RNA sequence: GGGGCCUGACUGCGAGGCCUGCAAGCCGAGCAGGGGCGAAAGCCGGGCCUAGUGAACCGGUGGUCCCGUGUGGAAGGGCCA
RNA sequence: CUGGUGUUGGCUCUUGGUCGCGCCUGCGUAGGAUAGGUGGGAGCCUGUGAACCCCCGCCUCCGGGUGGGGGGGAGGCGCCGGUGAAAUACCACCCUGGCGCGGCUGGGGGCCUAACCCUCGGAUGGGGGGACAGCGCUUGGCGGGCAGUUUGACUGGGGCGG
RNA sequence: GCGUAGGGUUAGGCGGGACCUAAGGUGAAGCCGAAAGGCGUAGCCGAAGGGCAGCCGGUUAAUAUUCCGGCCCUUCCCGCA
RNA sequence: CGUAGGGAAACCGAGUCCGAACAGGGCGCAGCGGCCGCAAAGUCCGCGGCCGUGGACCCGAAACCGGGCGAGCUAGCCCUGGCCAGGGUGAAGCUGGGGUGAGACCCAGUGGAGGCCCGAACCGGUGGGGGAUGCAAACCCCUCGGAUGAGCUGGGGCUAGGAGUGAAAAGCUAACCGAGCCCGGAGAUAGCUGGUUCUCCCCGAAAUGACUUUAGGGUCAGCCUCAGGC
RNA sequence: GUGGUUCGUGGAGCCAUGGGGGAAUCUGGGCGGACCACCGCCUAAGGCUAAGUACUCCGGGUGACCGAUAGCGCACCAGUA
RNA sequence: GAGCCGGUAGCGGGCGUGGAUCCCUGGAUGUCCGAAUGGGGGAACCCGGCCGGCGGGAACGCCGGUCACCGCGCGCGCGGGGGGAACCUGGGGAACUGAAACAUCUCAGUACCCAGAGGAGAGGAAAGAGAAAUCGACUCCCUGAGUAGCGGCGAGCGAAAGGGGACCAGCCUAAACCGUCCGGCUUGUCCGGGCGGGGUCGUGGGGCCCUCGGACCGAAUCCCCAGCCUAGCCGAA
């Protein structure tokens, strides 16, 4: 019997995979312990749907971001500060690497989402990774300045 | 031995022949019926135990139609079922057939 | 009884008859086809004779090429042995 | 009573057949040497480092083959002709048989569990049996346990005999 | 002890019920069977078993532990303590 | 239905089939007077005899089958109650004495066991005589068996027809049980027996042969009869 | 494996189905007597549907039907004694 | 339209033109049993719950109403249960007998049992028939025909097409597609279940998509009537 997968079985099948097995151990065993579904054709499409909208919506991110990144890329966050030479006095932080974004270039963001481990000390130019969604970076430069 | 809840099935009425001898065909005299007595065929009926609506739904159905029992289930689904008993969600199912 | 060449221990029929409850069983000249023995006339349709047998139904084998279930074939049959 | 199949599922071991691949293997006069067949076919080889030396398995028809590993590290076999029915470097497609992975099945062993069956003051559960048993279609057998019948005529009466 | 007509059987306590269970019968649940129907814990039905309060005498042509008489008793409803 | 038949058939056709045949054979093929009338193949309705199919001339089985009714008789079991006068023998156990190392065991009293004994009721039915269109479709009298047991018994129940019960006889299951009774299939079948109704008139048999699970029944021939023809 | 049809396994299709395996949507599928092809007919697996047809407890008409052993078992107080 | 209080006279008393008895249609009443149904029950008997009334009425008793089970449908409503002489269809289903024995076979899917239906029941609008290059639902009768065929090819069984008649009629759904209400979790372009639309055929049709064109048929359900039925009346000499 085809079948539809609720849970990935060990050397068998991925969750959402489509299987044919013995008739015994579909409906004696799979599909009890809501293991599985039948392979029908009315709770076959609700597989052949959910598919598209959690490809939709992934998809739909997917683009969301890159249609952010195209904002960034092509611009500079400057941040004035008080300090003398190289070291700063304060610091520059992701949340104030926001407030910038949100002040100048009217962006909002998350700072948790930025890669930002140490807050910033010292002046010079930096490019710092955002990361709105995996496999789909940002490179934001970022230029430390003071007075 | 009773009837399908699902085919409708019954037990028919079929005669046991019993015959002799080597047919024309294989080159022979042809074969003889020797006894011609009725006996009875009976649907390979068999239990199928389900649960719906947090209820077991058992049927005696013959095996021919087993997946239907399912389909029925499966098609259940839509319905306003919790509450009931066991030959409520029994007649409820089968007036889907 | 001996021997020579031979296959009539034929095919296709068969007038007329014995016998006879039916059905069977029996004798059979002669005509053609093709042959055998004979110089020829002629004989030869197994055996000097009278028993050595079994009706139909069903089916087997060879042959015929008659029917073939819309049509051409085949399945399955019928006729001959 | 019994084999096949439906109810009827899961995992592993050991054997059987299959297709899929890595592969490898084939022994007559003759002829370098151990030729599987029909090809394609007169060039293929080495830093995907050569003739030749040694170390392990592999098969060994006792002659070799192949895989290899190190040294060296740049040579070697083709057509040419020897030769036989068929002949060689090389590149495919198929066989011989045999080996390991994968297939898909058939048997046997072992263990699960959830169908099925029995049980449990409690029951969407616990526990034992366990895909056997029970049951359905089907095969073949045993089967006076029951059922329908047959068990001849002539005959100095019938039967025995004939 | 036959034909016609008339009269005669009087119970809160005797027997049976509105009380109970037995074998068995039926039979929510549940199981089974081509139909009809066949099973089935509980429950219900089921007696000459259990349980329950009347003894004596008189009376009538015909009934009485039934009416009468005397002496006892049971259960239920209401009310008082 | 008839006008065309022959052949297994294609198919031919006054011919056709077996066949090589123009051969031989099988089954087949053709009105009367003077156009008329008359007759006829054939066909149609009537009437009559006979035959086939149905109960088929009438009555009769022993039996088979189907669906129902019966355990108020009788058989076994289940539930609940009842009955068994009187007398006789006198087990184990107990008490005591004797007995021994303790015992086993022996005797006397108590005691009251048993499909124990004799004998009524109750249940039975051994032998004899009577009875025999009986008092009685199993009875009467005399004798007899058991009679605290595997006993008898009232009441309420359950088990049935190829089935029930059965201390077993194939006994019983509503007075006949080798498969109950009723009703139906049904008018079963009956090659057997019986029964078949008015009159007169003419003829007038057979009881043989052959075959026949045939021998007391049937098919053909034989012998009888009627109509027409020669 | 059976049942129905004239079809008793027969060459055995067609209609129906108890068991097993198990599709397709007009380029589909069933059929025309095993099977193959050509040619044709039809369009299953949901259902409904008047009249013409059958019977006669009932009422009526009518008989070369009976006339109290006949005619229904009952002409009458009969499914009665 | 003049007698009546049944067959039934009598005793004893009434009624009727102020139209009786009698006949026909509707209505009321209609104890108790019976599918029997409040519960039981050895049918016509026995014992209860609820609401309301009577009696002096609390106990007791009578009166009226209501209370069994099943299915279907959102405790309450519509329905079922049983009977009927045969006739009808479905689920089952013998035997004697015939074959001059008998088993296949026949008797026969008849007799019988069961469920169901109705004034009729079944069947019925071709996935048909079968060779006409044709027929056109089904039912019944004739005929085809004891033909074709079936058969221990024994006894026996026994069609269909076509033709002539009676009657005459054809329809609704399911699926694709549009919309809508509900519920499921695994959140939609989802799946599922209701309802509505749409659609129903074989020269194949239908949906969706464009494009062109925008009244006559008519019920088997409903209504009115004639006609008919269930009592009657006039009727020549
Ligand atoms: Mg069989
Ligand atoms: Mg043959
Ligand atoms: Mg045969
Ligand atoms: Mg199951
Ligand atoms: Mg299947
Ligand atoms: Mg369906
Ligand atoms: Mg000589
Ligand atoms: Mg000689
Ligand atoms: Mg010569
Ligand atoms: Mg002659
Ligand atoms: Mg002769
Ligand atoms: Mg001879
Ligand atoms: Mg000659
Ligand atoms: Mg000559
Ligand atoms: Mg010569
Ligand atoms: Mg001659
Ligand atoms: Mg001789
Ligand atoms: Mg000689
Ligand atoms: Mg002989
Ligand atoms: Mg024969
Ligand atoms: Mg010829
Ligand atoms: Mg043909
Ligand atoms: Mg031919
Ligand atoms: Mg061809
Ligand atoms: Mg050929
Ligand atoms: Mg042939
Ligand atoms: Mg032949
Ligand atoms: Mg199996
Ligand atoms: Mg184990
Ligand atoms: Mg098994
Ligand atoms: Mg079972
Ligand atoms: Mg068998
Ligand atoms: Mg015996
Ligand atoms: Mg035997
Ligand atoms: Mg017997
Ligand atoms: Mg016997
Ligand atoms: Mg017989
Ligand atoms: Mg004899
Ligand atoms: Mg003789
Ligand atoms: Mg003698
Ligand atoms: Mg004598
Ligand atoms: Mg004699
Ligand atoms: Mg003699
Ligand atoms: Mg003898
Ligand atoms: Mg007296
Ligand atoms: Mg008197
Ligand atoms: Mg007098
Ligand atoms: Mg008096
Ligand atoms: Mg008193
Ligand atoms: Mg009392
Ligand atoms: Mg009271
Ligand atoms: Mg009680
Ligand atoms: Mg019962
Ligand atoms: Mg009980
Ligand atoms: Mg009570
Ligand atoms: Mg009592
Ligand atoms: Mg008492
Ligand atoms: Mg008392
Ligand atoms: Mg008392
Ligand atoms: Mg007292
Ligand atoms: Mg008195
Ligand atoms: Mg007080
Ligand atoms: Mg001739
Ligand atoms: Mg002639
Ligand atoms: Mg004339
Ligand atoms: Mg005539
Ligand atoms: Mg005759
Ligand atoms: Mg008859
Ligand atoms: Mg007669
Ligand atoms: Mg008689
Ligand atoms: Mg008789
Ligand atoms: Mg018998
Ligand atoms: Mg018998
Ligand atoms: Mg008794
Ligand atoms: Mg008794
Ligand atoms: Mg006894
Ligand atoms: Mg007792
Ligand atoms: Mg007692
Ligand atoms: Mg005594
Ligand atoms: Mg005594
Ligand atoms: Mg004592
Ligand atoms: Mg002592
Ligand atoms: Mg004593
Ligand atoms: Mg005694
Ligand atoms: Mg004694
Ligand atoms: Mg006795
Ligand atoms: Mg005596
Ligand atoms: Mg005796
Ligand atoms: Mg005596
Ligand atoms: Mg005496
Ligand atoms: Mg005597
Ligand atoms: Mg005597
Ligand atoms: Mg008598
Ligand atoms: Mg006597
Ligand atoms: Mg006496
Ligand atoms: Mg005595
Ligand atoms: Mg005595
Ligand atoms: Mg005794
Ligand atoms: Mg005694
Ligand atoms: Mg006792
Ligand atoms: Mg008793
Ligand atoms: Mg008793
Ligand atoms: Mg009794
Ligand atoms: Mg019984
Ligand atoms: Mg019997
Ligand atoms: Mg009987
Ligand atoms: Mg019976
Ligand atoms: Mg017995
Ligand atoms: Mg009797
Ligand atoms: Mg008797
Ligand atoms: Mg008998
Ligand atoms: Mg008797
Ligand atoms: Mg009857
Ligand atoms: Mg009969
Ligand atoms: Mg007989
Ligand atoms: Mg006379
Ligand atoms: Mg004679
Ligand atoms: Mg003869
Ligand atoms: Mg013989
Ligand atoms: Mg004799
Ligand atoms: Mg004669
Ligand atoms: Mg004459
Ligand atoms: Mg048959
Ligand atoms: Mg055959
Ligand atoms: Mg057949
Ligand atoms: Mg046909
Ligand atoms: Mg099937
Ligand atoms: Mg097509
Ligand atoms: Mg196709
Ligand atoms: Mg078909
Ligand atoms: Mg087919
Ligand atoms: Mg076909
Ligand atoms: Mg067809
Ligand atoms: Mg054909
Ligand atoms: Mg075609
Ligand atoms: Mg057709
Ligand atoms: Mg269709
Ligand atoms: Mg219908
Ligand atoms: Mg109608
Ligand atoms: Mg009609
Ligand atoms: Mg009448
Ligand atoms: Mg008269
Ligand atoms: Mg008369
Ligand atoms: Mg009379
Ligand atoms: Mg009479
Ligand atoms: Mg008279
Ligand atoms: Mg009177
Ligand atoms: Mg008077
Ligand atoms: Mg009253
Ligand atoms: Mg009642
Ligand atoms: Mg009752
Ligand atoms: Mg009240
Ligand atoms: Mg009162
Ligand atoms: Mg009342
Ligand atoms: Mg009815
Ligand atoms: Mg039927
Ligand atoms: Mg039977
Ligand atoms: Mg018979
Ligand atoms: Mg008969
Ligand atoms: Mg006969
Ligand atoms: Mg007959
Ligand atoms: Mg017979
Ligand atoms: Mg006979
Ligand atoms: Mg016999
Ligand atoms: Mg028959
Ligand atoms: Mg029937
Ligand atoms: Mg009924
Ligand atoms: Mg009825
Ligand atoms: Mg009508
Ligand atoms: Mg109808
Ligand atoms: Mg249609
Ligand atoms: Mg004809
Ligand atoms: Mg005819
Ligand atoms: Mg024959
Ligand atoms: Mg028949
Ligand atoms: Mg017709
Ligand atoms: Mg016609
Ligand atoms: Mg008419
Ligand atoms: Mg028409
Ligand atoms: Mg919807
Ligand atoms: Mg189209
Ligand atoms: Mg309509
Ligand atoms: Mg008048």
């Amino acid at each position: 019997m085809k079948v539809i997968l609720l849970e990935p079985l060990e050397n068998l099948g991925d969750v959402g995979q489509v299987v044919d097995v013995k008739p015994g151990y579909a409906r004696n065993y799979l599909l009890p312990r809501g293991l599985a579904v039948l392979a029908t054709e009315s709770n076959l499409k609700a597989l052949e749907a959910r598919i598209r909208a959690q490809a939709k919506r992934l998809a739909e991110r997917k683009a969301e971001a890159e249609r952010l990144k195209e904002i960034l890329e092509n611009l500079t966050l400057t941040i004035p500060v008080r300090a003398g030479e190289t070291k700063i006095y304060g610091s520059v932080t992701a949340k104030d690497i926001a407030e910038a974004l949100s002040r100048q270039h009217g962006v909002t963001i998350d700072p948790k989402r930025l890669a930002l481990e140490k807050p910033i000390k010292e002046l010079g130019e930096y490019v710092l990774t955002y990361k709105p969604h995996p496999e789909v970076p940002i490179q934001l430069k970022v230029s430390v300045v003071a007075q | 031995s009773k009837v399908c809840e699902i085919s409708g099935k019954r037990p028919i009425v079929a005669n046991s022949i019993q015959r002799r001898g080597k047919a024309k065909r294989e080159g022979g005299v042809g074969k003889k019926t020797t006894g011609i007595s009725k006996r009875r065929q009976y649907p390979n009926l068999q239990k199928v135990r389900v649960r719906v609506a947090g209820q077991e739904i058992t049927f005696r159905v013959a095996a021919s139609h087993i997946p239907k029992v399912y389909e029925l289930v499966e098609r259940a689904k839509g319905l306003k079922l919790e509450g009931l008993s066991p030959k409520e969600i029994k007649k409820e199912l089968l007036k889907l057939l």
